[PDB]
């Protein structure tokens, strides 16, 4: 179990630790949060008093070093640094937990509702769509565009999200037009799975960060690439079985997590509706068709 | 974006474009089967691709046997539309190749921009005017190039015959849709008003008949009539 230390807490904020929030208040003595899980990534997440917006966030990994937050009053936001003195970073931690100036990680978690929101999430591949090669951690917030974005401007501050485009030369074989645009499979099995991501572990561990991104910063370009993803598989009449049985499970449990109140802005009527009841796989994603109904039946 | 009545007079600048209609692509007879079934047999086809400033038509006449053993035809049809068009532009000489490809029915625009993905600065726009090409199976010339087709062809026709001799592709293109809503709207009664006077001959090398300037003025004057007729004998006014 790991620690995320804090220098202090100079101006009121709500912070998150994976789906959890808790409110710090402007100068109220907090250090911290220890007993965080390890074998998972995490994000710490950050949403001002004042100013409501750009919510923004860090993905890290305990595993990869020690990692703490300290309040730049000049950029003015918590930032994530990493302390490459071990020793040190174990002593004052140390007094931290002594002090009881750390809140706890909740431990019970029956619903494994971190682990099966990030089964296939990689830190290394999380750095590679968000480019800051002299950290070990990832920030994103809430305004970042993605390359797809634009495309249609700033490139140090992107996602690199990997572009899927229904009507493109590559996702359309010359002489199997019709073929290829109303059956996706091809684009999926030979471009995507065998040609980019190399398996399904890569496609879904994207689709899931893209997820995350869109419920935990509001960020529309990750939202757009969630829904892409989801209608690439359906899309697609010959899909590995153990695929869609992963993505029934893999949804069921994002649709689980969601808010209610953001379900307007955060999901796409047309793509639900025409994955849930119109699409190859409209028969193959029943857990979660069945959240889908009982939580959200309006979007429907 | 889409094209309608307030931008009406680009369809006659001098940018390059086409009009292609699919309603007469996949055509078929509706009968009973010995069982007392309901079955179709399809017939010839065709695509009416037109451009609208210089009366150019390319017939691509659709054999019905490019329909034997395929499922779906009506979805079929409009992807068989967009290859053909497809291959038209690519068999254009670059010079000669439209700026821009205008729908009649929203459904040809995935299946044209899908198959002309080569062509990113030719623009496929739909249109919210309610053109009367699937009309053009009533010009007698093309119907019978169709309907006698053996296998699949091409056939270049000039649409406005002479017109622009004398007249701005305006005005042709506004006669050419007068006539169309008229056979559209009451094909006997439309033919009989371009036939009636039989001193009037259709050239060998023309869709329309040879009408003086006056005469025209007069047929058009008729199919108005014809058409607002029709509109009150449908909606009793
Ligand atoms: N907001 C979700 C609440 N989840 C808890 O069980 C309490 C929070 C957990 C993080 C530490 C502060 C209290
Ligand atoms: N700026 C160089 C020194 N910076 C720190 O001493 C940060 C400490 C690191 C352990 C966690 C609490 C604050
Ligand atoms: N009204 C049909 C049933 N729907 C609910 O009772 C809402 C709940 C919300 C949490 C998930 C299960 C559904």
């Amino acid at each position: 179990m790991n620690t995320v230390p804090f220098t202090s807490a100079p101006i009121e904020v709500t912070i998150g630790i994976d789906q959890y929030s808790f409110n710090v208040k402007e100068n109220q003595p907090f250090h911290g949060i220890k007993d965080i899980p390890i074998g998972h990534v995490h994000v710490i997440h950050f949403q001002h008093a004042d100013n409501s917006s750009m919510r923004y966030g860090y993905w890290f990994d305990c595993r990869m070093g020690n990692f703490y937050i300290q309040y730049d009053p000049k950029d003015g936001l918590y930032k994530m640094m990493e302390e490459r003195d071990g020793a040190k970073f174990e002593n004052i931690v140390h007094n931290f937990k002594e002090r009881q100036m750390m809140v706890s990680y909740p431990k019970i978690d029956e619903d494994d509702t971190w682990y099966n929101l990030t089964e296939f999430v990689q830190m290394d591949k999380i750095r590679k769509i968000v480019r800051k090669d002299e950290n070990q951690f990832s920030y994103v917030d809430s305004s970042m565009t993605t390359v797809q974005e634009n495309e249609l401007s700033d490139p140090a501050h992107s996602l690199n999200y990997t572009v899927i485009n229904f009507k493109s030369r590559e996702a359309i074989r010359p002489g199997h037009e019709m073929e290829d645009f109303l059956d996706k499979s091809y684009y999926l099995n030979t471009v995507m799975l065998q040609g980019i991501f190399k398996n399904s572990s890569n496609y879904f561990g994207e689709l899931q960060f893209a997820f995350l991104n869109a419920m935990f910063f509001g960020n529309y370009g990750s939202s757009l690439q969630w829904h892409a993803m989801i209608e690439l598989i359906c899309s697609s009449a010959t899909v590995p079985k153990h695929m869609l049985d992963k993505l029934d499970e893999i949804l069921y449990y994002q649709i689980k997590t969601l808010p209610e109140q953001y379900s307007d802005i955060l999901l796409n009527e047309r793509v639900w509706n025409i994955c849930l009841y119109s699409s190859f796989q409209k028969n193959s994603l029943h857990n979660t068709e069945k959240i889908m109904e009982n939580k959200y039946p309006e979007l429907l | 974006g889409a094209m309608n009545s307030s931008n009406y007079a680009e369809l006659f600048n001098n940018d390059i474009k086409l009009f292609v209609d699919d309603t007469n692509v996949y055509r078929v007879t509706v009968h009973k089967t010995f069982e007392g079934n309901v079955a179709t047999k399809a017939i010839n086809g065709c695509i009416f691709t037109l451009n609208p400033k210089t009366g150019h038509l390319f017939l691509k006449i659709i054999h019905t046997s490019v329909w034997a053993g395929q499922k779906r035809l009506s979805q079929l049809a409009k992807w068989k539309t967009a290859e053909e068009v497809s291959a038209l532009v690519r068999s254009l000489p670059k010079e000669e190749q439209p700026k821009q490809i205008i729908v009649t029915r929203k459904a040809m625009l995935d299946p044209l921009e899908v198959h002309m993905l080569d062509f990113p600065n030719i623009a496929i726009r739909p249109t919210e005017l309610r053109l009367p090409f699937s009309a053009a199976m009533s010009i007698d010339k093309l119907s019978d190039v169709v309907m006698k087709a053996t296998e699949p062809q091409m056939v270049l026709f000039n649409i406005y015959d002479d017109w622009l001799d004398r007249i701005s592709s305006y005005t042709a293109f506004s006669r050419l849709t007068l006539l169309l809503r008229a056979l559209k709207t009451n094909e006997e009664s439309a033919k009989m008003i371009l036939l009636s006077d039989p001193t009037i001959t259709i050239k060998s090398y023309h869709l329309w008949p040879s009408f003086t300037d006056e005469q025209w003025i007069t047929i058009e004057s008729q199919m108005r009539d014809l058409i607002l007729t029709e509109y009150g004998r449908k909606y009793n006014v």
